[PDB]
């Protein structure tokens, strides 16, 4: 635990990184999070919404 | 079926063209919820019940 | 635009509507603006043969 400094701070963007990479999986109250599945089920004017 | 026991039949392993059922103007209402009526020939499915 | 239809494909006089005058014979675009008006004529365009 000598170099913890340098280590936290790798962590931390390692860990920001990997929570934002994380966040593409929530579909927000949206029927999916896969873009792809909404652009092929639903008609514009609700795949829009 | 009467509505108190509405009949369930499973639809698996099938190739369905719904788009004799889009085209088709004796439904007086055909309405998607989850899904776009006219892609529907383009989407694979498991678990269909009628 | 003026047209005669039935009384059940006045629904498909719309943004966003899926049928079958919508998509054959009359199309409004998603982005539309304006006003659509509908009023019987079953005195004027019916015939009783």
């Amino acid at each position: 635990s000598a170099l913890g400094k340098l280590q936290d701070v790798v962590n931390q963007n390692a860990q920001a990184l990997n929570t934002l990479v994380k966040q593409l999986s929530s579909n927000f109250g949206a029927i999916s999070s896969v873009l792809n599945d909404i652009l092929s089920r639903l008609d514009p004017p609700e795949a829009e919404v | 079926a009467s509505v108190y026991a509405w009949n369930r039949k499973r639809i698996s392993n099938c190739v369905a063209d719904y788009s004799v059922l889009y085209n088709s103007a004796s439904f007086s209402t055909f309405k998607c919820y989850g899904v776009s009526p006219t892609k529907l020939n383009d989407l694979c499915f498991t678990n269909v019940y009628a | 635009d003026s047209f005669v239809i039935r009384g059940d494909e006045v629904r498909q006089i719309a943004p966003g509507q899926t049928g079958k005058i919508a998509d054959y014979n009359y199309k409004l675009p998603d982005d539309f603006t304006g006003c659509v008006i509908a009023w019987n004529s079953n005195n004027l365009d019916s015939k009783v043969g």
